[PDB]
């Protein structure tokens, strides 16, 4: 009569590494690195993307008139451009502090467009209707940006401009203007009349004033003049006036919002589908059950810790040997 | 390897003991068959399951974006956040393939002695009434039923029971 | 006759966990997690800290009429500022590269604060008298920083200023100026006389023309203009030029100082002490020996690396098996 | 857990042995108690005090500020600044916690593994002279006085001295 | 007859720190550590540095008297400067993103200076010949930068300057050009007559106008005057126009490049070899072929992980007993 | 150490052995001297080296520059570059440090292993021909030849050859 101690063997062909051995066959093994990705962007924590399909944060924020605008969501967990996304400032010129800006906006948790200074009772001495530009063509017509007006003279006069909104929203105000900066004297004069002009912007935190450089610039979508971009964050009971005697790109919309404590912009062509994730990667969703991942360095969440790794398997069970 | 038992006194695996890791083979007047230890695979299951937790559990992490958006005359903290996305990853790549390795062997080690404690637990109760045959096998000097065999398998196997009919079959073995 | 082998059993009740079990009690154990503190703000590096009390940076360099200074000091170890520390720059405006300052008046071995332009003979064209605000109040009255002179015109006139600092301290020494921006052009003149004006400050390593913004700014303390503030290290040896037609905010009372190697600013309302300590945090000092610690993140000093584990503790002795 | 002798064949420990962390018990005819094995002991804690002054010791470290300041349209490298904090964070916690568990159980197979040796060397210069009864106990064949007793801990015992003494004690 | 089954013990002298205890000998252990160098400055990626001699950046980009030339098509790994290397800008002023220059600088897989505005037909109206300085000598004679041209009044004369140039390379240009900010009101004439100048700058995507700041700055290399440098990246497809009434310091040399990778610059008086390296340090290059060095904490190249360490040998053989 | 085999019951090393980590002294009627266990010696070398070869090898490290420029007004980013080549050189000198003092530990006993694995390996075979005379010595009750000693080295040994002849010295 024998006893004979043993141990188990299987149908296991997985293999870990170990310090002393290269290929180890185990019976069991727990690979600990995320190698999946579901090849969608998802609602991070029940949150939707904001998804900017050929428009990118200047476009959709200055309301390029190819870009939808009316049509946005009060919240986003992060923000995502495609690689392709051009339609941008279409007047040509710098976006001043940009970054900073997409880095703001890249969540948010309260988010609505309200016409700061609505179009028809605002600009009674200023043409309101002029201002449209070949530099931005939509639908075979010279366009501009929704959330901006293109103040022009009302008919050789461009009498001084001075108005002001508070905030009776209760949360920061996102308020963009623009600076026109024309080509040559008789573009000057053909806009705004007066030569010699400043435009003035203040607020608690905020005070520039600006003077239009009249120069012939490289030709850029028609444009030998320029156009800078400028915003600001309207504190919840703070002021901002808007002085000018020409050069105004008028805040026509603005926007009330809670930036929510800190996202990123994925720039990626992959498809947005209704699927929550704990992290999220530019080409795709992750788990989060395991502590590593090799999907992508660049990731949004609660994340695993990215590695260079091909393989992480950790061995649960002994060495195969069924010899 | 370390404990000498795995893949050196015991030879090989076994594909007839499918309910463990660790456990015995029998013959006797009845029949043949494989059986796992209880104990010491459940314990063992136990163990092996808080280790691949807590290399899994004790990692948490933040709420982070990663990403950074830097303009063309921003090439000095765009290579600064490079830097900072770069000795992460050695660091975590290293780590992580560190950690699995000198892991794997700890617990292969760990197998050893599991395996190893078994055998040297069974020769403590069996003494001078079987013969260590080697293979990690134990060859008894009495006749062992099933019972018997079921006593030595839970840890109570009766020395003194089955020593005079020990001591004369080997004895005459000896003789 | 027996004789045993065995090993020690106590008292203990002290657990730890190991990778294959989690709660085990052992024999004798040590802590390698640092959880306390002495609720004090201490001297690093034998030098005590320069608590600010209710002023914060801006305007305790500045002479803020709530801030005293002088007596607080030649050499600090770190900046203790509160979190409720209102009194700053209580004319408004911008503070240009404040943080940047804040950094380097962070920690420093030599400090001494010296009139570069004595009140009494620096200004003979200009009023020197008048340049206090209703912004700037001491006592409940109108006052201004003690470190800046806001020149003004001397009976309906402003001369050109022109006047230099060369280095003769053994240092660096911390030029502040600022650069007033009327709300109106009566304001200006009433200030001023001149109108289109300018401000001319150089050194060596700096040079920058100064043009005011006269427009109204929202109320900011009864403000409706801007003061922007400015500074500079002046090299030892190195002339500062000042020059203007108005809007000079002169300098009074300059910084010879020597900026120490690497510390910050702690923000707290945690109490100042008589305590020596090599590691510093907002919310107390460490008495560290111990690698790991679970305090806080932001922490001055030779201090353990911040972890949020809330138990680490190492084995030393062996499974308590009593019975 | 690792060697099987403590929590293994050694069931548990004693609590009546203060003198130190591995010892015997001795039960012959000049009274019974326990003492601890000095040449082990004195070693253990020797090595144990070595391997807690390097987790200690090896940290060192500079002096640092940490703490940033930034103004309000410099979040992109406020935020920068904070990646770098919680990547510290999760590397520390992550290594001092995994550390921790991987130590802790290195020390009690050390403590395992000082107890089996213990075990083995007596047996060793004991072998027929002296029976294993089982959970670390060996049962003399022959008599064995407190002097014969302190010589088997010393590592000086004579196997031949009770040889025929202990030869003629199996039955 | 006797069998003893044993172990190894040798003349080795290896001691290596175990957790259990220090300085152990053992009979065979490795080095992980790299602590030595070739006291060299080598090729990384099989591509020489370029050693700016007596210059740094500034000197060696603009055409500092004293500084090398490179006439022809080249590339570099990195940068070499000397600690020494006096030679910037000769006539004093600020060097507009200069630091960002230099990190775009530091590597360039082509660079290739060509004479973007030849200086004999360019400038048929404006004196390109006088435009020499006491502030940059050379060969004891008043020079300037090779790379500019201090335009200058024709004979009380200085007409509006209008001269643009299309990047007709296939590859960036960078282009550099100076404002020249005079003393005096007489320098302002005595250079340009035209007293009221202005300076426009513009590309697809830069556009600045410069006025030159008139005022006695304190004396720098005989100068009371400053000139500011600024340089821009001109894409491709892209034009560069420049205007001006006066004050241009105007580009003669430009030079296209392709930028590589990011590198970085050493600041090093250790001889340049050739040599080869995966890694170079300030004190020479090292080894990738072990894990850590303690060498220098900045290195360039792909390279073992700095550590403060002075040994980090780890055991291979046994410990040895000579007995 | 934790095998119990070098310096335990195998007091010290050989320097005579030249011809491998672990081994024999075959001492009999013709003649005596050292050898090395083949098997075992080249297995642990082998391992050993591939121990080395994943330390260096896991490394890896991609083209960084490292190096930094800031300006005066650029102090504060010049230390966040600062917090992070002071924090990955706190990380790195540490791990690495830890790293060879447990692996230090981890490979002695190792070889502590190997020894004490042999030695069983040879007491099992041998059973009760031989005597245990501590060193890790065994004393053959037979007359085991140059060709018998070239068995229980590469672990052939006969015992029925010896058994009845052994059985007889014993007594
Ligand atoms: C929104 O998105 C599109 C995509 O970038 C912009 O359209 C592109 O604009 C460029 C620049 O003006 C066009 O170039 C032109 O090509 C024509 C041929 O029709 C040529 O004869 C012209 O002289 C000129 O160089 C390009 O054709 C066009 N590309 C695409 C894909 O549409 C569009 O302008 C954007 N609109 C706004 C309002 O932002
Ligand atoms: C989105 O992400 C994950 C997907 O599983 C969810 O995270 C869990 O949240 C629950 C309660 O909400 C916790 O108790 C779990 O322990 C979490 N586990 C992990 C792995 O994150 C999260 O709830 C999801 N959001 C929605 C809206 O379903
Ligand atoms: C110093 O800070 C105090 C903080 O409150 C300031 O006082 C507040 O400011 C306005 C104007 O004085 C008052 O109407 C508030 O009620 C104030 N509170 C108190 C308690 O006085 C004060 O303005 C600051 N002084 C300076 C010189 O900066
Ligand atoms: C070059 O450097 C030396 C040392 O500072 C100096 O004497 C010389 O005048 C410099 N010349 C130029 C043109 O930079």
């Amino acid at each position: 009569d024998t006893l004979c101690i043993g141990y188990h063997a299987n149908n296991s062909t997985d293999t870990v590494d170990t310090v002393l051995e290269k290929n180890v066959t185990v019976t069991h093994s727990v690979n600990l690195l995320e190698d999946k990705h579901n090849g969608k962007l998802c609602k991070l924590r029940g949150v939707a993307p904001l998804h900017l399909g050929k428009c990118n944060i200047a476009g959709w924020i200055l309301g390029n008139p190819e870009c939808e605008s009316l049509s946005t969501a009060s919240s986003w967990s992060y923000i995502v451009e495609t690689p392709s996304s051009d339609n941008g400032t279409c007047y040509p010129g710098d976006f001043i502090d940009y970054e900073e800006l997409r880095e703001q906006l890249s969540s948010v948790s309260s988010f609505e467009r309200f016409e700061i200074f609505p179009k028809t009772s605002s600009w009674p001495n200023h043409d309101s209707n002029k201002g449209v530009t070949a530099a931005c063509p939509h639908a075979g017509a010279k366009s501009f940006y929704k959330n901006l007006i293109w103040l022009v003279k009302k008919g050789n006069s461009y009498p001084k401009l001075s108005k002001s909104y508070i905030n009776d929203k209760g949360k920061e105000v996102l308020v963009l203007w623009g600076i026109h900066h024309p080509s040559t004297s008789a573009d000057q004069q053909s806009l705004y009349q007066n030569a010699d002009t400043y435009v003035f912007v203040g607020s608690s935190r905020y005070s520039k004033k600006f003077k239009p450089e009249i120069a012939i610039r490289p030709k850029v979508r028609d444009q030998e003049g320029r156009m800078n971009y400028y915003w600001t964050l309207v504190e919840p009971g703070d002021k901002i006036t808007f002085e000018a005697t020409g050069n105004l790109v008028v805040p026509r919309y603005a926007f009330a919002m809670e930036r929510n404590a800190g996202s990123g912009i994925i720039i990626s062509d992959t498809p947005v589908h209704d699927c929550n994730t704990t992290c999220q990667t530019p080409k795709g969703a992750i788990n989060t059950s395991l502590p590593f991942q090799n999907i992508h360095p660049i990731t949004i969440g609660k994340c695993p810790k990215y590695v260079k790794s091909t393989k992480l398997r950790l061995a649960t069970g002994l060495r195969n040997i069924p010899s | 390897g370390l404990f000498g038992a795995i893949a050196g006194f015991i030879e090989g695996g076994w594909t007839g003991m499918v309910d463990g890791w660790y456990g015995y083979h029998h013959q006797n007047e009845q029949g043949s068959g494989y059986a796992a230890d209880l104990k010491s695979t459940q314990n063992a299951i136990d163990e092996i399951t808080n280790k691949v937790n807590s290399v899994i559990e004790k990692m948490n992490t933040q709420f982070t974006a990663v990403g950074k958006e830097f303009n063309h005359l921003e090439k000095r903290i765009e290579n600064l956040n490079k830097k900072v996305d770069d000795g992460f990853l050695d660091i975590w790549t290293y780590n992580a393939e560190l950690l699995v390795l000198l892991e794997n062997e700890r617990t292969l080690d760990y197998h050893d002695s599991n395996v190893k404690n078994l055998y040297e637990k069974v020769r403590s109760q069996l003494k001078n009434n079987a013969k260590e045959i080697g293979n990690g096998c134990f060859e008894f000097y009495h006749k062992c039923d099933n019972t018997c065999m079921e006593s030595v398998k839970n840890g109570t196997y009766d020395y003194p029971k089955y020593s005079e009919e020990a001591k004369l079959n080997r004895e005459e073995i000896d003789s």
